[PDB]
RNA sequence: GUAUGAGUAGCGAAAGAAGGGUGAGAAUCCCUUCCACCGAAUAUCUAAGGUUUCCUGAGGAAGGCUCGUCCGCUCAGGGUU
RNA sequence: CCGAUAGUGAACCAGUACCGUGAGGGAAAGGUGAAAAGCACCCCGGAAGGGGAGUGAAACAGUUCCUGAAACCGUGUGCCUA
C-alpha cells in the first residue's frame, strides 16, 4: 500500500494522456449572431425557440 | 500636586458632545489622582461649583504598524457634573 | 422508478410540497434539472385535482398544499390562500386543455457547484 | 511590423495544473471562438484567461492597430511562480504541508 | 478528558513570581543567571 | 529548494426551499414566508480563565478545509461611570 | 584571520519570535541605482496585473530590486515510435 519504485516522467504523462476536457457542444443563435448552447436559452437576446421569455 | 497637572485636557467626542448639554464635562486626568482630588483642581481652574465626579480606568490597546507591537498609553477618564446654579464650561468656542 | 433527491423519505416529502406550492403562487421558478423534473408531475396532478373542483378533490388537494398567503385583497381585509388560488385561478385557465400545463427551460451551470440550473413555468 | 501582441497575469492563485487543463482548449483559434469557448466552459480558470485574452485583444488594437476580426491566438501557456506555504493538522499531533500554489498567464494573438 | 496546565493567575503568582524568588539564595541566583542572560522578562 | 504517490485520500455528527435586494461577480451576504431541530437545554444569569475578541465606518492580498459583497480577519475612530 | 550555511547565538529592533508550569532551550532574515531621477499620460480590468509612452548607461536594474547554476515545471520544432 505505498509505492516501491518512484514514477518517470513518460509514465506520468502516459497516464496523463486522459485528463483533459472535452469541448463545448455550442453553435450560434440565429437572432443573436453569437454562440450559444445547444437545446439552451441564449443570454444576449433571451430567447428560445424564436419567442422571448 | 498643582491643580493644573492633575488636569490634562477635555476629550472631544461624540458621546462627550452628547452630554455637554447635561452640565457634564469629560476630562482626561493624571493616574495618581483620586477624584476629590480632581473636584478640587476643577472649580479652582474654572470657577464653578461641583456636584459629583466619576472616574473611570481605560486600558492601552495593543497596536502595530509592521513587525512592531506595543500599546497605547493607559489613561485615566473623569466625568464632572456642576450644579444647576453654577457657570458653564465653554470647551470648544 | 421516481427519483430520490439526496434526501430521506420525509425529508423529500417536505421538499416537493415546498416547490409545488411556490410554483402555484409565482407561476415561474428556477431550480436544479432533476428537482423540477421531479415536481413537474405533483404539479400537474395538483392542477388536474382543481380541474375536478369537487369537495373530495378539495381536501385531496389540501393535503398537499402549503399553508401560506398569496396576497391581500380589500374585499375589508381578507387575505387568499393558495389552495384558493389553485382552485379559482390556476384551475380554470387550463379548463380546455387536457394535459401538459408545465414547460422546462434550460439555463446553464450554476457558479458555485456547477449544477445545471433551468426554469419550470406553468403555461 | 509588431504583427503580434501579448498581455500577462502574473501570479493568480491558482494552481498550474488547473489552468493548463483549460489553456489547452483555446490554441490555435480565431478570438471570438475562443472567448465562447471560454464562456461556455464550466471550470474556475475560465475567467481569469478569458479577461487575459480580452486584454491582449484591447492593446493589440490600441497600440498596433490591428483588426478584431483577424486574429487568431498564436501561443498560450502557463508557467509557474511562488508558493504559499501552509500546514493542516493531522491526528496525534502532527501536522501535513499544504501548497497555495499560483501561476503565470500568458496569451499572444496576432493576423492570421 | 482533563489536561494538565489549569491556569490560574494567584498560583502562578505565588509559585513562580518575582517575591518568590527574592525569597531565597537558590532563587536568587536563577534571578541572576537570568539577568546575565539578558533575559526581557525575569520571574 | 523541488519532485513521485495525484488532481488521489480528506473537506471534522445535524433539513432545507423559493421569492425580492445589494453587488464587477451570489447555493454561501441582507429581508420575507413556509418547513425542520433543542427545550433539567442546543434556554437565562454568574465565578475561573482569556485580555479588546465589544460598537460604528470602510476592505477583500493572506486567515476561513469551497465561495464570499461576509466574519471572532485588515485599517481608522470610539466604548467599561 | 572569516566574508552572510563562514565569522559571536545575534552584520538586519537577538537572547527577539517560538517552545515549556518552571528552571531552561533557542532560530530565520545582507546588496535597486552614481543620483528616486521610484514609471506624468493613454488603453484592457472592480482590483491585482499587463501593453505602449517617459526617466535612466542599463527597466531582461520597477520597492528580496547586483550576478542568477542544478533539481523541478512548460511552449515550438529536426529524427524515431502502436
Ligand atoms: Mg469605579
Ligand atoms: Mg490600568
Ligand atoms: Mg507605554
Ligand atoms: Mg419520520
Ligand atoms: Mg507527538
Ligand atoms: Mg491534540
Ligand atoms: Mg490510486
Ligand atoms: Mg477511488
Ligand atoms: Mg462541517
Ligand atoms: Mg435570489
Ligand atoms: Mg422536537
Ligand atoms: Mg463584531
Ligand atoms: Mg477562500
Ligand atoms: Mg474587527
Ligand atoms: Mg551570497
Ligand atoms: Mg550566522
Ligand atoms: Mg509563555
Ligand atoms: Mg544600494
Ligand atoms: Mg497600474
Ligand atoms: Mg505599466
Ligand atoms: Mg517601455
Ligand atoms: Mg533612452
Ligand atoms: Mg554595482
Ligand atoms: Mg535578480
Ligand atoms: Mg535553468
Ligand atoms: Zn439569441
Amino acid at each position: 500500500a505505498v509505492p516501491f519504485r518512484r514514477t518517470s516522467k513518460a509514465k506520468k504523462r502516459k497516464r496523463r494522456t486522459h485528463v483533459k476536457l472535452q469541448l463545448p457542444g455550442m453553435n450560434e443563435c440565429s437572432n443573436c449572431g453569437e454562440y450559444r448552447l445547444s437545446h439552451h436559452v441564449c443570454p444576449e437576446c433571451g430567447q428560445y425557440d424564436g419567442k422571448d421569455v | 500636586m498643582d491643580a493644573r497637572d492633575i488636569i490634562k485636557r477635555p476629550v472631544v467626542t461624540e458621546e462627550s458632545t452628547s452630554i455637554l448639554d447635561d452640565k457634564k464635562y469629560t476630562f482626561e486626568v493624571d493616574t495618581r489622582a483620586t477624584k476629590t482630588q480632581v473636584k478640587y483642581a476643577i472649580e479652582e481652574i474654572f470657577d464653578v461649583k461641583v456636584a459629583k465626579v466619576n472616574v473611570m480606568n481605560y486600558k492601552g490597546k495593543l497596536k502595530r504598524m509592521g513587525r512592531y507591537a506595543g500599546y497605547t498609553n493607559k489613561r485615566r477618564k473623569a466625568i464632572v457634573t456642576v450644579t444647576a446654579d453654577s457657570k458653564e464650561i465653554q470647551f470648544f468656542e | 422508478g421516481y427519483r430520490k433527491l439526496g434526501r430521506t423519505s420525509s425529508q423529500r416529502k417536505a421538499l416537493l410540497r415546498d416547490l409545488a406550492t411556490d410554483l402555484i403562487v409565482h407561476e415561474r421558478i428556477e431550480t436544479t434539472e432533476a428537482r423540477a423534473k421531479e415536481i413537474r408531475k405533483v404539479v400537474e396532478k395538483l392542477i388536474t385535482s382543481g380541474k375536478k373542483g369537487d369537495l373530495h378533490a378539495r381536501r385531496q388537494a389540501a393535503a398537499f398544499i402549503r399553508h401560506e398567503v398569496v396576497e391581500v385583497v380589500q374585499v375589508k381585509n381578507r387575505p387568499v390562500y393558495a389552495l384558493q388560488k389553485l382552485f379559482d385561478d390556476v384551475a380554470p385557465r387550463y379548463a380546455e386543455r387536457q394535459g401538459g400545463y408545465t414547460r422546462i427551460l434550460k439555463k446553464g451551470p450554476r457558479r458555485g457547484d456547477g449544477a445545471p440550473m433551468v426554469i419550470i413555468e406553468l403555461v | 511590423e509588431v504583427t503580434s501582441a501579448k498581455a500577462v497575469a502574473k501570479t493568480v492563485r491558482i494552481a498550474p495544473r488547473k489552468a493548463r487543463i483549460v489553456i489547452d482548449l483555446i490554441r490555435g483559434k480565431q478570438v471570438g471562438e475562443a472567448i465562447a469557448i471560454l464562456k461556455y466552459t464550466p471550470r474556475s480558470a475560465s475567467p481569469i484567461i478569458e479577461k487575459v485574452l480580452k486584454s491582449a485583444i484591447a492593446n493589440a488594437e490600441h497600440n498596433y492597430d490591428l483588426d478584431i476580426n483577424n486574429l487568431v491566438v498564436e501561443e498560450a501557456f502557463v508557467d509557474e511562480g511562488p508558493t504559499l506555504k501552509r500546514f493542516r493538522p493531522r491526528a496525534q499531533g502532527r501536522a501535513s504541508a499544504i501548497n497555495k500554489r499560483t501561476s503565470h498567464i500568458t496569451v499572444v494573438v496576432s493576423e492570421v | 478528558m482533563k489536561r494538565t496546565y489549569q491556569p490560574s493567575k494567584r498560583k502562578r503568582k505565588k509559585v513562580h513570581g518575582f517575591r518568590t524568588r527574592m525569597s531565597t539564595k537558590n532563587g536568587r541566583r536563577v534571578l541572576a543567571s537570568r539577568r546575565r542572560k539578558g533575559r526581557k522578562v525575569l520571574s
